[PDB]
């Protein structure tokens, strides 16, 4: 469930999560929105694009 | 030169565009094929928002790319 985001995407909104290269997101779950995934990163739970995250299990 | 576009709903709308084309234009093409207001059209590529004030060439966006279309403050 924990993915690894190789990119430098910056949260544009409050509900957006900042995912950077190497940053692993805890318990990542695919939302009803295409590409949007939700997880816990840096102690903050937020959604982030799938084109910036790579599931690592 | 075609490019894919990820829609929150789940549609990959691939629109026609050139490397010299501006983002403000690309926005229109979307509002002309999907009816999505430009002021409500957020385009993010490579982890950085695309400025309606810049061209694809600026973000070195080539063919067969993959843009991300988001909405202002997503609650879903």
């Amino acid at each position: 469930v924990d993915y690894i985001v190789e990119y430098d995407y910056d949260a544009v909104h409050d509900d957006e999560l900042t995912i950077r290269v190497g940053e692993i997101i805890r318990n990542v779950k695919k939302l009803q929105e295409e590409g949007w995934l939700e997880g816990e990163l840096n102690g903050r739970r937020g959604m982030f694009p799938d084109n910036f995250v790579k599931e690592i299990k | 030169m075609q490019i894919f576009v990820k829609t929150l709903t789940g549609k990959t709308i691939t629109l026609e565009v050139e490397p010299s084309d501006t983002i403000e234009n690309v926005k229109a093409k979307i509002q002309d094929k999907e009816g999505i207001p430009p002021d409500q059209q957020r385009l993010i590529f490579a982890g950085k928002q695309l400025e309606d004030g810049r061209t694809l060439s600026d973000y070195n966006i080539q063919k067969e790319s993959t843009l991300h279309l988001v909405l202002r403050l997503r609650g879903g």
